[PDB]
């Protein structure tokens, strides 16, 4: 305990000195970026020494080292818990965010503001851990909205763009909405259970689950990016490509799906909950995934596919697997940050050239961008034994053999169907044909940390999958008996979308002339649910600042209240300064005072 | 990017030119007005500026590019964009 | 003391000042020292005030 | 119209002291401005004042609340007693109304 | 309190006597040791208030006000000392007496134990404020919003002065401590509905109320910044303290009395919020920040919860650092392009590097980021409500939603985007202005590290 | 609308051939369409009447609203593309130059001995610059935004600080 | 040990033996030895020092006692004298009585983890001495709002007390 908590500590404390060096400025700004990006591979390799020790004997514990507040009887402290779902996400973070990092010091060498860049991506990364390993709703609520203000700092890095302030604001306004949820969860417990620390709610163990959990889901649906506040994801892609890597892969989309998983004690006792996130994941998956079909622009068809696979995690929520949907938190964290690093090759080597219209005959051009993104688009699409089979193939099995939502069902098998169909576009456009690039011809990928970071990303995506499916604790009873059509579902349709996919590409070459159908112009605007959203909802509120009002402001204005003593000051003074008129009043006054009030008597 | 110069740009907007069959190469200099001496009509010179857009990358507006008559006036706008001074 | 400097005492003696008028006045309130209910307590050897 | 000066125009302060700290146009009052500021207010108040915070002896009796409530849990366990009756008030001492 | 009242009357002869060139720099110096000092009222006990003498004491909920207050007196001096450069000698140390004998004001509104010497005190306050805005205020506009801030504040204290010479005349004394023993519930009848009402309006109208806010935007577009600071920070913190003594001895009338005012503090910020969106004027967006943020404080309040005691108290302090600093950071820009107009000067990140790092952090505490104190106050506030309605999470969480709305705009307004072409004369930031937003934000975020301290009696 | 029917056919040439491109992608493909539709504008180039021709451009405008692609092809750095003012944060004005610090303007003694000679050149020749407007200017102010180019030798053209000294593209 | 276990108790850690069935080295074994040696011993020698310092110089503190004195339900009305020391008291005892939650509540957040995921059957004592706790703490002091008082604790209980005498008188 004292090897293993000591260590957990210090990777969280040495990603700290880095932000301690620059604010405290007895650093050295002549290769900041080289010291982040080494403090993370440090970080990295002490946070698997706890990683081991959880793998040999399941070693877990809490560490609640500051008393910072006591409210009464709810007392907080500053509480990490070192658990299953901790132990295996941060080395997993760590490493992917190593090479993005290494990556980052290529892609964002020539930007004078790097320093900052990498000073904002390690407080991005900070958060997220501080996320991960909150063992109390408020320290976790810490971290929920420190990746949202760190997702704004870095989507509107190019400050002076204003789509990059309209996506960053857009960002926070989502996720904010999704944080009413994440209140009202805080809420409810600390009313009902008089506590947010995660051990005393899985003691107590509510039956009554229903509102803190729509809480909990409403708050997920913002921070993945679930149907109804999606369009902000695919917005982010504003930010440079860095910063589409690792918000796409190990920091704020997922946390999202990882607050459902760290309540799973609950929701596994509420089918209500299972119900409604299983139905919200079933349609994210398919719409978002639906959209990428006929999107040209490459990080937009990447950003769509990670909400499509976030909905399928949130699918592995509805039907009670929460482990399955951690296990594919991990192995999607792979080669999804590698294909939008392969992404950035790309768009380096083609001068800032993003259309995947303006791209092929890369194949031969980038051989080492090429192998990564076909492994990327294997992994991600379940070629069997590849990082992503090992969470996906399974996910699908416990779908179809669970008792589940038909509708749901069905729609999770047409959206992995459609993940081969979008990889398979990417592959066809950006890699096989005739170049259609611009004349003076730049392509280079041979910088050494490109080829580093892609290349240790690329093992993990082999790998990752495999080793850690091997080394995991098991903690349910894994559906290994099925029929034959229900074993090989996900290989059937997804061979079915690479071979429906390959003719509709292969249709593009003819010499056709064709009108958009309501279907493609459905998918390629989104669904247009950003074009009446984003223009009614702003419109409706931005404008939103009878005869009973009239009474109370007429009667109450200061110039009413003032007016009406404009008026009594004119009759009160308007007088003709004649003796014989005052004193016929005396005379009113004396009579009225007898005759009227009796003052006399 | 690697930069531009200004015997550059020249180089590769005669090139396009040189690969159009309605321009005669041999007749082509880089004051040859499209209209008086190439003999070129309105709708050649609107392809003409599309061809040179999708040669350097970036879009020049119908506002400017219908002035733009003689390869040369084509070189001194990209070089003002591109602040190419050689 | 100096002509330039002497107006930097104004404050800090009426901090002085006002730490003894605020001293003065607990003397002025003295009806109950060492007759709560709650801390009444025998003299020491040399005491003759529990608190002053 | 009528006799009146016209505004005069804004001055800068870096103009003709490009070392101004913007305290005063005296550059020998504009440094001691600082230094009164930055002393006082940093080195001082908030430098003291926030280790004098840290170091508050046990602020409103948490601590004695900690340390009183643990006796009273570990009398009460040992000796069979409940650790928290319901009455805050010896009903003994209690006449209900009727 | 002694300690701390003459000090702050020394503060007099020591601005009127000393050298012409030092005014400031004296005034500033000696201040900022009044408020090292301020922390010795620190010495808080969990069951017994800190009770001086027969007039002054001091409690968990007072000290952390006393402590605001007497910081702020060395800030709106650095804050001032520009735009009355040019100002005659002696109309400065007349600005500056005015700032002193404000302070003296605040902090015996604070630790009086007799209500009706904190209705003086709390009254008193008027004279140097109304003096400070019409005398220094730079437009025409300064005179009405003079009377305006005037004429609400004594519609409501009037009645005050009324209800409390009759309270003390059925109770026989309005100390404070022996109201707390002697207090008797008040019962149904429209006798007791005006006493209830009498004893409020006062404090609602210095909150200021939504519906009865309308003067304090006036104000703040009229006011000179060291106005804006003080008015923000302190000045309608006063109604809130009141509020927090004064509804001791309205109970149980104040269940069925809250419910309009609660609906007017509910649905007021949400509207409050929504019209910061859409203001074009940046004291004015800040001005109605403040509204929308003392609406939470009127519904905890009103609630009277432990929870919302604690959470009321925490919103005070960090709405008055928070308030205070936005102005500040305003003020800077607007010394600058002499507008207050949000959309004219654009683009200021890339001018003014250091200074938009201010405005991002002012703007964060704006939308209550955890863990900053601003969402301490403001989540006990709504964990409270939640347990009063839980409807009541809708209009929290909407509320909170707009609020992260404007806080960005207002920073994407005038630091992002490109720089306006014509304006070149932003000079680079001076060494004033930014001591001046670290003596903000630092201690604003130092109370993170021990909250405990500005949760008030009730922690 | 300020443009002549000749300028608007071109707008609508130009654009309708950019749309042609989005939807072919292939190089070969937008080859044989691109000379079908300039084969549709050849048709009619002739066209005398201009109650025809006016007709005719503007049902090719309804055609290409109702065939437009919904997601055309942008240059990155074209209004609404990817890198569309991706740079103007890094836009400095030369104006902030005269804030400099005396030891931040040691550090470049030779810029800014350049630097001073073109702020006297714009100080000298702003009067003439002044004058010359005056006396172009038709009674009642312009009529046009268009300036006019130096006469004499030895003038500078009016109005050509912020166009001469504007920010590079590529400003870091 | 530091603490008292009886108000902190924590059931006797039951550890087993290692039993590799591996030929393979353990890398926690190695990295523990060098734990030890590299972390553990400087930092004990740091603290072994300090420790000695401590010694030398060995000064007292003391835990403060309250004597009781007369409840409120014993203050004649409107005696602030009388009522005024009541009214500490009952507050101290009402700090007090949100420790001993404190207290129960760390006992169940500790038992739910210590036992992992046998916590629902093997935490049943702990769940209810909290319960019992909490419903003592909840007729004591729920509802009487931020301005409490011990007057207003009295008056609560009585009308509890009159409600559980009509509770007997009416079975
Ligand atoms: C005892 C009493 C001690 C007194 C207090 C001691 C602390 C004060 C020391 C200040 C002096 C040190 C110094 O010189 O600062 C240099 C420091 C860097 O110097 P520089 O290289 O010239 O940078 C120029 C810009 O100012 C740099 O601007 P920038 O935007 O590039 O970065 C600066 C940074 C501002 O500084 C920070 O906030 C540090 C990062 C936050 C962690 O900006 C941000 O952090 C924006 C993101 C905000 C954080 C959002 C994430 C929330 C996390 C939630 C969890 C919180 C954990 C609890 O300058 C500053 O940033 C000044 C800020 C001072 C406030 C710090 C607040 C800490 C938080
Ligand atoms: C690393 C990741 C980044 C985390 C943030 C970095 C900082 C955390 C490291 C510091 C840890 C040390 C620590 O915090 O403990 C010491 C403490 C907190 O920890 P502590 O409470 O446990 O104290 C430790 C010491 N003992 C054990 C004795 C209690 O810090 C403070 O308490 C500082 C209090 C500051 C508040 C006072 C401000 C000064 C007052 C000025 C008055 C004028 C201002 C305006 C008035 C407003 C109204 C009040
Ligand atoms: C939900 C919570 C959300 C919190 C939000 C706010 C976060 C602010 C940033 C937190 C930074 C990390 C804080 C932890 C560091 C320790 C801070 C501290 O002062 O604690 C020391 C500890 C305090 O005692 P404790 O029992 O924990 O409770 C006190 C009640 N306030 O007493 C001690 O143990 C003394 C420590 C001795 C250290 C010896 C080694 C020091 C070596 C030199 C260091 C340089
Ligand atoms: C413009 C003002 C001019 C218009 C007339 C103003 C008065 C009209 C409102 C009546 C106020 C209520 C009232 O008069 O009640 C009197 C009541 C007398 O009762 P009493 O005899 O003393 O006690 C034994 C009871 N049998 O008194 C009492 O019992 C208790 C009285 C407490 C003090 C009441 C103060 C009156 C408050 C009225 C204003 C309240 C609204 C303020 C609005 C502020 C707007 C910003
Ligand atoms: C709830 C009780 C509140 C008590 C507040 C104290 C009452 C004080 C009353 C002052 C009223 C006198 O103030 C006077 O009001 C009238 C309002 O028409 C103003 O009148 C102003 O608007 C009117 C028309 O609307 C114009 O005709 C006039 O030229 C213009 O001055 C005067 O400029 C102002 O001098
Ligand atoms: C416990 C409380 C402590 C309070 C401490 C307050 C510190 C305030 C620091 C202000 C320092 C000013 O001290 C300063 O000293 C010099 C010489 O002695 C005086 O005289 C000076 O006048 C001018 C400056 O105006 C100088 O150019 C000149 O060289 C010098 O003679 C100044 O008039 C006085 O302003
Ligand atoms: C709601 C609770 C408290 C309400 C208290 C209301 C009492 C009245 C307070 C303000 C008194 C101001 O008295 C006077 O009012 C009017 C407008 O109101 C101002 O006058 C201003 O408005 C009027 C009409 O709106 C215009 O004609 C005039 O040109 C303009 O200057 C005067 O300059 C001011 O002197
Ligand atoms: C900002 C605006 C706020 C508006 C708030 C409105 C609150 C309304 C409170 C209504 C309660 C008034 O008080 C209520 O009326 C009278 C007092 O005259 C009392 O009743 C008394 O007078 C009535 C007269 O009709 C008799 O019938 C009755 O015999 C007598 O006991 C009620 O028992 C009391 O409950």
């Amino acid at each position: 305990m004292n090897m293993f908590s000591s260590l957990s500590l210090v990777t969280l404390l040495l990603l700290t000195m880095p932000i301690m060096m620059m604010s405290f400025n007895t650093y050295k700004p002549s290769n900041y970026p080289l010291y982040v990006k080494t403090a993370i591979s440090y970080a990295f390799i002490t946070s698997m020494i706890p990683t081991m020790m959880f793998i040999h004997s399941g070693q877990e514990l809490i560490i609640s080292n500051w008393h910072w507040l006591t409210i009464q009887t709810l007392k907080l402290s500053l509480s990490f818990k070192m658990d299953y779902f901790s132990m295996m996400f941060i080395p997993v973070a760590l490493f992917v965010t190593w090479s993005i990092m290494e990556f980052s010091m290529w892609y964002m060498y020539s930007d004078p503001n790097i320093n900052k860049f990498f000073k904002y991506l390690l407080l991005f990364l900070i958060t997220m851990l501080i996320l991960v390993t909150a063992n109390n709703l408020f320290q976790l609520f810490i971290g929920w909205e420190g990746v949202g203000i760190m997702s704004f700092l870095l989507i509107g890095w190019w400050y002076g763009r204003a789509d990059a302030n309209t996506a960053a604001l857009q960002a926070i306004l989502y996720n904010r909405i999704g944080d009413i949820g994440f209140i009202l969860a805080m809420a409810w417990f600390l009313t009902n259970l008089n506590t947010w620390d995660l051990q005393q709610i899985f003691m107590l163990n509510p039956s009554d689950s229903n509102m803190p959990l729509i809480g909990l889901a409403l708050a997920a649906t913002g921070k993945s990016a679930q149907f109804g506040l999606h369009p902000w994801l695919p917005s982010a892609m504003e930010g440079p490509t860095p910063v589409s890597a690792l918000l796409h892969s190990s920091t704020m989309v997922v946390a999202g799906i990882f607050l459902l998983i760290r309540f799973y004690p609950l929701t596994e006792n509420n089918k209500y909950i299972q119900s409604i996130t299983l139905c919200l994941g079933a349609i994210t998956t398919l719409f978002t995934a639906m959209c990428a079909l006929t999107q040209n622009d490459i990080k937009k068809i990447i950003a769509f596919s990670t909400s499509s696979q976030l909905g399928l995690m949130m699918v592995t929520i509805g039907i009670n697997q929460p482990y399955l949907a951690f296990l594919h938190i991990c192995t999607h964290a792979f080669f999804k940050a590698m294909l939008f690093m392969c992404s950035g090759s790309i768009i380096h080597s083609l001068n800032d050239e993003q259309d995947i219209r303006k791209m092929g005959g890369l194949f031969k051009a980038m051989p080492f961008t090429t192998t990564a993104l076909i492994v990327g688009s294997l992994a991600l699409t379940g070629m069997p034994f590849l990082t992503g089979f090992y969470s996906k193939d399974l996910i699908i099995e416990a779908a179809n053999t669970s008792y589940t939502n038909a509708w749901a069902l069905l729609m999770t098998l047409i959206a992995t169907s459609f993940t081969a169909i979008y990889s398979t576009r990417i592959i066809f456009f950006a890699l096989l044909g005739q170049p259609r690039f611009p004349t003076l011809v730049n392509i280079n990928e041979n910088n050494p940390l490109l080829i580093n970071s892609i290349k240790r990303l690329l093992i993990g995506s082999l790998f990752a999958g495999y080793i850690i499916s091997n080394n995991i604790p098991p903690t349910t009873i894994p559906q290994m008996t099925m029929p034959y059509y229900l074993k090989t579902t996900a290989l059937i349709v997804t061979i079915l979308g690479f071979i429906l996919a390959l003719e509709i590409s292969n249709m593009t070459k003819n010499l056709k002339y064709h009108y958009p159908s309501n279907a493609f112009k459905f998918s390629t605007l989104l669904g247009y649910f950003p074009t009446i959203m984003h223009r009614l909802a702003p419109y409706m509120n931005l404008s939103m600042s009878s005869l009973l009002d009239l009474i109370w402001l007429e009667a109450i204005l200061p110039k009413t209240i003032s007016l009406a003593q404009m008026k009594a000051s004119t009759l009160v003074t308007n007088q003709k300064g004649l003796i014989k008129l005052y004193f016929l009043s005396f005379l009113i006054t004396i009579l009225i005072s007898m005759i009227l009030f009796n003052f006399h008597e | 990017a690697p930069p531009l110069t200004l015997e550059g740009i020249k180089d590769r907007v005669l090139y396009v030119l040189k690969l159009y069959d309605k321009i005669d190469p041999e007749k082509l200099s880089v004051n040859s007005h499209f209209m008086k001496d190439l003999g070129l009509d309105s709708l050649d010179q609107v392809e003409i500026i599309m061809a040179m857009e999708d040669e350097f990358g970036f879009e020049i507006p119908d506002i400017d590019a219908e002035k733009l008559m003689c390869p040369q006036e084509i070189v001194d706008y990209i070089a003002d964009k591109k602040d190419v001074y050689e | 003391v100096v002509r330039d400097h002497w107006v930097h005492v104004l404050v800090p003696m009426g901090f002085v000042f006002g730490y003894y008028l605020d001293r003065k006045n607990d003397e002025k309130l003295t009806a109950f020292r060492n007759k709560s209910l709650l801390y009444k307590r025998e003299l020491k050897p040399n005491e003759e005030v529990t608190w002053k | 119209r009528w006799q009146e000066d016209p505004e005069p125009e804004d001055e800068n302060l870096y103009e003709k002291n490009p070392d101004s700290h913007g305290y005063d146009k005296d550059p020998a009052v504009d440094i001691w401005n600082m230094r009164v500021v930055f002393f006082f207010g940093f080195s001082i108040v908030l430098v003291l004042g926030s280790t004098f915070v840290a170091y508050l002896p046990d602020y409103r009796m948490q601590e004695w609340a900690r340390r009183e409530a643990e006796r009273l849990v570990k009398y009460r366990e040992a000796h069979g007693l409940p650790i928290m009756e319901s009455n805050c008030f010896d009903p003994s001492k209690i006449q209900l109304p009727e | 309190m002694l300690k701390y009242i003459i000090p702050t009357i020394m503060l007099m002869p020591l601005t009127w006597l000393s050298k012409n060139n030092m005014i400031w720099v004296n005034s500033t110096a000696h201040s900022l040791l009044i408020s090292f000092t301020s922390l010795l009222l620190m010495n808080q006990f969990g069951d017994n208030s800190l009770n001086f003498s027969l007039l002054f004491f001091s409690d968990s909920l007072s000290t952390p006000l006393l402590i605001l207050t007497m910081w702020l007196l060395p800030l709106m001096l650095m804050a001032s000392q520009h735009h009355l450069s040019k100002e005659n000698l002696t109309r400065k140390k007349l600005f500056i007496t005015m700032l002193i004998s404000l302070q003296l004001f605040l902090i015996m509104t604070f630790t009086a134990m007799e209500l009706i010497l904190f209705y003086i005190l709390f009254e008193a306050t008027l004279v140097p404020t109304l003096i400070i805005i019409t005398r220094w205020g730079n437009q025409t506009e300064r005179l009405n919003a003079g009377l305006y801030f005037l004429f609400y504040t004594l519609a409501g204290s009037l009645p005050l002065l009324v209800a409390l010479i009759y309270i003390q005349n059925t109770v026989g004394s309005l100390n404070f401590l022996m109201l707390q023993y002697w207090v008797q519930p008040v019962h149904n009848s429209w006798s007791n509905v005006f006493m209830w009402l009498a004893c409020m309006m006062a404090f609602m109208v210095k909150m200021p109320l939504y519906g009865l806010h309308l003067w304090l935007p006036k104000a703040h577009v009229e006011a000179p910044i060291a106005g804006s600071m003080v008015l923000a920070a302190v000045l309608l913190k006063l109604g809130g303290y009141g509020m927090l003594r004064i509804t001791l001895i309205l109970n149980p009338m104040t269940d069925f009395m809250a419910y309009p005012f609660i609906m007017l503090s509910l649905w007021g910020m949400i509207m409050t919020s929504s019209i910061c969106l859409r203001q074009t004027d940046l004291k004015s967006l800040i001005a109605y920040s403040s509204v929308s943020h003392m609406a939470l404080v009127i519904v905890a309040i009103l609630i009277q919860t432990p929870w919302s005691y604690m959470g009321a108290t925490a919103l005070m302090i960090a709405h008055g650092l928070t308030s205070s600093m936005l102005f500040c950071l305003a003020n800077s820009n607007y010394e600058r392009i002499h507008s207050r107009t949000m959309i004219l000067a654009r683009g200021l990140q890339t001018l003014l590097p250091l200074m938009a790092t201010w405005w991002l952090l002012a703007s964060l505490t704006n939308l209550a980021l955890p863990p900053t104190i601003n969402l301490i106050g403001e989540l006990f506030v709504v964990m409270s409500t939640f347990s009063w309605s839980n409807i009541t999470i809708i209009l929290m969480g909407v509320n909170m939603v707009i609020t992260a709305l404007y806080s960005l705009y207002m920073l994407i307004m005038t630091q992002r985007g490109k720089y306006t072409y014509h304006i070149n004369n932003i000079s680079p930031s001076f060494t004033r202005e930014n001591a001046l937003m670290s003596l903000h934000i630092l201690p604003l975020l130092l109370l993170t590290l021990n909250p405990k301290i500005i949760l008030g009696p009730l922690y | 609308a300020y443009l002549t029917h000749q300028q608007k056919v071109l707008r609508l040439y130009k654009r309708a051939l950019r749309h042609l491109e989005s939807w072919c992608i292939h190089r070969d493909k937008y080859r044989y369409f691109a000379c079908l539709l300039r084969a549709r504008f050849d048709e009619h180039k002739n066209e005398k009447d201009m109650v025809k021709a006016t007709q005719l451009l503007r049902e090719a405008e309804e055609e290409f609203w109702h065939g437009q692609h919904p997601q055309p092809y942008i240059f990155p750095e074209s209004p609404g593309g990817t890198s569309y003012e991706r740079y103007e944060c890094y836009k400095v004005p030369e104006w902030c130059l005269d804030d400099w610090h005396p030891s931040e303007k040691a550090m470049y003694p030779d810029y800014f001995a350049k630097r001073e000679q073109w702020k006297k050149l714009r100080r000298e020749s702003w009067e003439r610059e002044v004058k010359q407007l005056q006396e172009e200017t038709p009674v009642g102010g312009p009529r046009t935004e268009a300036l006019p180019p130096a006469r004499k030798q030895g003038d500078l053209p009016p109005l050509w600080w912020h166009i001469v000294t504007r920010p590079r593209e590529r400003p870091m | 040990d530091s603490w008292d276990k009886d108000v902190y108790p924590e059931p006797p850690r039951r550890t087993p033996a290692p039993s590799p069935q591996t030929s393979l080295p353990n890398p926690i074994t190695y990295l523990t030895k060098a734990f030890d040696l590299l972390v553990d011993r400087p930092v004990t020698l740091v603290r072994e020092f300090i420790e000695r310092q401590h010694a030398k110089n060995k000064y007292y503190y003391y835990h403060r006692e309250f004597r009781r004195v007369p409840d409120i339900t014993e203050c004649q009305e409107k005696d602030v004298l009388c009522m005024f020391e009541a009214e500490m008291q009952w507050r101290r005892d009402y700090k007090v009585d949100q420790e001993i939650v404190n207290i129960i509540q760390e006992r169940l957040k500790a038992c739910q983890q210590r036992e992992g995921e046998s916590h629902r059957q093997n935490c049943a004592k702990e769940l209810e001495q909290f319960t019992q706790v909490v419903k003592a703490y909840q007729d004591r002091y729920h509802d009487l709002g931020a301005h409490y008082s011990a007057r207003k604790c009295l008056a609560k209980q009585k009308q509890r007390m009159l409600a559980e005498r009509k509770a007997a008188k009416e079975a």
